[PDB]
């Protein structure tokens, strides 16, 4: 996980970009790690485990996966 | 290339690659489930060279509030933060306003304010009071608030839109201006209470008072009344009056049920030139004039009695399909009704309409008594040689109800209940009309020309205290103990265009106030509207403010003299409005009388002579969004309210949506209007002036998806039984 | 719950030349240098992995 | 005055060429609320009233100068085919003309209309020198 995080710096230490530069992608990979590891049996290595830092990606990724008163 | 933009100053900036997420992170610094990437991407903005960062903020906030729903209704606070940020930018550019002086002393000569505040206070205590308004509380609004605020709530040129104020200095500025004529020994320690009240959203204020405070044009009323009798000079005078008065934030209750029929002219000539049809065009064109102060367009509301020889044949004037002879659809028509007309319909009597001026002692008798009124009504049915028009009540009522269901704007006033519960004395000066919003009443005298003091028109002034933003009702007294006092200084401070309007409003000093939020307090209580658990649940605390506001008024006016016309009031006799109600059974929502403060009325008869009116219940539709409350007493259309106006499409949310997701009830889920009727009748137990009620149906719960004719008539009748106040929009649902 | 289903689920088969991908070259020139750099870096990482 | 006087066999020469343009409001507010279009409805309804003594129906006649910033775009108000925004066909409209306007047309000068109240010493000068 730390190796992938360190990798996600070289392709970004040249300039900004819309959508995600360093913090959004870091939160995304941390959440992906924490969500994927809790499917084989292992203590959670990252705390928080909050909402998906980028939810629209779930829109494309294999929605059809396998009186008188 | 040269990826530059027009920055705040005008110089060519960078490519806006970085430093763009900084503002959205500043916004969502303590929120949750907010998709910063989505809102930064779903903006769908064009990136052409030659854009201004102000326009970029405008479009990103236009796209921010667009993507909102009950799924993630969280970053509306983010939209509000961005809004107040852009506002503070367009105000100064930086994020640090001056110390209340460099802004006030530097902009006083700009003419937007009144050139007396600086001459009414001291520079020394100015800075002392300045260190009490840290703007950190300004980050608690909603987008639905800042939207209307930037639209029309604060001082700004209506052609340039260059805003020159800040929603934080607003409250303290109005609280300082309202306390000018006061002893210089406690005002400094007294304004802080009012500021803490208004800033914490505990007390709500309308546009007429927040759109017009500290402004050179000193006008602060909310509604006015006027009635015209059979005279040309009177018609010219009232036309001049409506043309001149509506130009400053006015509300009109015009009444012209005493002009003429179509019988004849004595001294030779036509009767009335087709009657009221051409005459009402004058009033329609008059009310269609300059904006009411520069915020919106006013709309008056006329009235006429049902027994008019010109029958409901003119009532079609609000219908859509028809010739252009008489179809003036620009007003809110009104018709009068008493306790006998519905009885004549139930018995089946064919009502015979007649001419007002052709008979004597009938129009005033329509409001005065019953014996002489009935005797005359039958004596004419007996008198042959006078020209009338008879028709079965069924056809007339059916046409009226069809027109109401079609246009959805025809209002009806219950004159019988308009006197049997008013604090005035219905023996020397009864009521005759109501304002366009149908929540107030006061005597009115016609006039021959505006320059004469013979005539007299009246007005009022509103305010609102929240119900739900509190923790315990006990402190409410103190709250009241401020606001009415403040409201006192409001009366002797404003100006009056009509020379005759000054005397009546300086004498009676009529004043009524209400409430904004209703659903949040009911949900916090724990009862709904359908079953009826709220039929008496609101009689525990809400039944106490109406009786304890008089206590505050007495304690705050026991030494401020007396009302020059206090003798013309039923409450001036010695009986408090604690049991003077004509309920159906007086026990439909039976509960013990919680606060029978006879010492209050004792001290009132002793020396207590306060403002004539006490309170009211206004819908406060344009208001109540500054604090993000429920619009009036009516429940919301849904959990999230999608509203539309000339600005765009807004999406407001009800408070406590997270912890009370399913705790309210949508008006789409309440088919029985009997619950709403019982609720407003329970409110009738302590209402002072009136309530602006409303009904609504749904064609998805009828036989053939078509409206009925007796079920809604039954609802009207059971509303006429108990809890009998004005009517309003039919409010169908397409 | 194995290849008896998941290998039987591989019915999404598709020819890569069967799709139309032509707008790439028309929408690749006018772009920042770093954008193309990171795009090619991602493509290389994907193909190598 | 028009409401009271027309009721006895009267003939009206109303003139309102000095009301406002559509520029702005000094003390804060809209310029003129679309200008003369809503204001003239008042006069139109006023003259449409009781018979002039009981014999016939009177009909007034308004006037306005050609150099008004609100140009002949409002002159269409007497036309038949059009929307109901501003088509009040109940009056006898009038327009002012001097010795120079026709000369400016003959020479071909494109007349530039302007606001009456925004400038000083122009309306009376239109009749003086
Ligand atoms: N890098 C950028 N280039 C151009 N516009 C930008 C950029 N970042 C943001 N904007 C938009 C949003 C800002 O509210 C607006 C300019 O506001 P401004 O405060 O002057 O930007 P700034 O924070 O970079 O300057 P400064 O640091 O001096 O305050 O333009
Ligand atoms: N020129 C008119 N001819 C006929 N009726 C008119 C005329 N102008 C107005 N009316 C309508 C509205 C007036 O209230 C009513 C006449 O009453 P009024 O204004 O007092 O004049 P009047 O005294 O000459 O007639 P009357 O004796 O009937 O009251 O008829
Ligand atoms: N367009 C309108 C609407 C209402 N009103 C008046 O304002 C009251 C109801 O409107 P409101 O209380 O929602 O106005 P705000 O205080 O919300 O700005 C009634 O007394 C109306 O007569 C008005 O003057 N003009
Ligand atoms: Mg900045
Ligand atoms: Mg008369």
């Amino acid at each position: 996980a730390e190796q992938e995080k360190e990798w996600a710096a070289y392709l970004f230490k040249d300039g900004s970009m819309i959508g995600l530069n360093k913090e959004i992608l870091s939160q995304y990979v941390e959440y992906i790690t924490n969500l994927r590891m809790q499917a084989v049996g292992l203590p959670a290595g990252f705390e928080g485990a909050n909402q998906n830092p980028i939810p629209w990606i779930n829109a494309w990724l294999s929605s059809d996966n396998v009186d008188f008163e | 290339t040269d990826l530059k933009v027009t920055k705040r100053d005008g110089r060519l900036e960078a490519i806006d690659l970085d430093k763009i997420h900084r503002v959205v992170t500043w916004a969502a610094e303590g929120l949750e489930n907010v998709s910063v990437s989505q809102v930064e991407l779903k903006s769908h903005i064009q990136f052409y060279n030659g854009i201004r960062t102000d326009d970029i903020h405008e479009t990103i906030i236009k796209a921010a509030a667009d993507l909102i729903s009950e799924d993630t209704p969280d970053y509306q606070y983010l939209a509000a933060r961005l809004a107040i940020f852009h506002l503070r930018k367009i105000a100064y550019g930086e994020y640090e306003p001056p110390h209340l002086y460099n802004h006030v002393k530097k902009l006083t000569d700009a003419g937007k304010y009144d050139r007396h505040i600086l001459e009414d206070y001291s520079r020394e205590e100015f800075d002392e009071l300045n260190a009490y308004i840290d703007h950190e509380r300004d980050m608690s609004f909603s987008y639905a608030a800042v939207k209307q605020l930037e639209g029309k709530y604060l001082v700004q040129n209506r052609v340039t839109r260059q805003i020159y104020e800040t929603p934080q200095f607003l409250y303290v500025l109005v609280a300082m201006c309202l306390f000018s004529k006061y002893p210089k020994e406690a005002r400094l320690d007294y304004v802080k209470r009012f500021y803490d009240a208004v800033s914490t959203f505990k007390v709500s204020l309308p546009t007429p008072i927040m759109s017009g405070v500290r402004t050179p044009t000193r006008q602060f009323s909310s509604c006015v009344l006027i009635e015209c009798d059979d005279s040309l000079d009177s018609i010219n005078a009232t036309t001049s009056a409506i043309v001149k008065y509506v130009s400053q934030r006015a509300g009109i209750g015009i009444n012209a049920g005493r002009i003429r029929g179509l019988d004849s002219e004595i001294r030779g000539g036509e009767a009335r030139h087709t009657g009221c049809i051409p005459f009402f065009k004058m009033f329609q064109a008059a009310v269609k004039s300059c904006s009411q102060g520069g915020v919106r367009g006013g709309a008056a509301t006329l009235f006429y009695p049902l027994w008019h020889i010109e029958a409901e044949s003119l009532l079609v004037l609000k219908n859509n399909r028809g010739v252009e002879d008489n179809r003036i659809r620009q007003l809110d028509y009104g018709v009068q009704i008493n306790r006998l007309l519905y009885t004549r319909l139930i018995k089946g009597g064919n009502i015979t309409l007649f001419s007002p001026n052709e008979v004597s002692g009938l129009y005033e008798a329509f409001f005065a008594d019953q014996d002489e009124f009935e005797r005359l009504y039958t004596k004419y049915e007996q008198d042959p040689n006078i020209r009338k028009r008879i028709i079965p009540a069924a056809d007339l009522f059916s046409t009226l109800m069809q027109e109401r269901a079609g246009t959805g704007r025809i209002y009806i006033q219950n004159v019988d209940h308009c006197n049997t519960h008013s604090p005035f004395d219905p023996r020397v000066a009864p009521v005759h009309q109501s304002n366009l919003c149908m929540e107030i009443a006061l005597p009115t005298k016609p006039l021959d020309n505006i320059n004469d003091p013979d005539g007299e028109i009246a007005l009022c002034t509103l305010s609102a205290f929240n119900l739900g933003a509190l923790n315990s009702l006990d402190e409410l007294e103190g709250l009241a103990d401020l606001t009415v006092r403040a409201l006192d200084a409001l009366l002797d401070y404003q100006g009056y265009p009509v020379e005759a309007a000054r005397t009546s409003t300086m004498d009676r000093r009529s004043l009524g106030i209400g409430v904004i939020n209703y659903a949040y307090y009911l949900a916090k209580n724990g009862v709904r509207y359908s079953d009826g658990s709220a039929l008496g649940l609101t009689h525990r605390t809400f039944e106490a403010i109406q009786y304890y506001l008089l206590k505050a008024s007495a304690n705050l006016a026991k030494e401020y003299g007396a009302c020059t016309l206090f003798n013309q009031t039923v409450y001036s006799q010695g009986k408090l409005p604690i049991d003077t109600y004509k309920k159906d059974l007086d026990a439909v929502c039976g509960e013990p009388l919680h606060y029978d403060w006879e010492s209050l009325r004792a001290d009132i008869v002793k020396y207590g002579l306060r403002n004539s009116t006490l309170t009211a219940l206004m819908p406060s539709e344009t208001s109540s969004q500054i604090a993000n409350a429920t619009n009036g007493i009516e429940p919301p259309r849904g959990l999230v309210t999608v509203k539309a106006s000339k600005d765009g499409i807004l999406k407001q949310v009800v408070p406590e949506f997270e912890t009370l997701k399913n705790a309210y009830e949508t008006l789409w889920q309440l088919p029985g209007n009997e619950g709403y009727l019982k609720l407003v009748g329970v409110m009738q137990k302590f209402v002072d002036q009136a309530i602006s009620a409303n009904t609504a149906y749904d064609p998805g719960k009828f036989e053939g998806n078509k409206v009925s004719m007796k079920q809604m008539l039954k609802d009207l009748l059971t509303a006429y039984k108990y809890g009998v106040k004005t009517l309003y929009y039919h409010n169908t649902r397409d | 719950v194995f290849e008896k289903l998941i290998e039987k689920q591989l019915s999404f088969f598709w020819r890569p030349e069967e799709i139309d991908v032509s707008r790439d070259r028309i929408d690749y020139a006018n772009l920042p240098e770093h954008e193309k750099h990171i795009f090619i870096s991602n493509l290389k990482y994907q193909t190598l992995l």
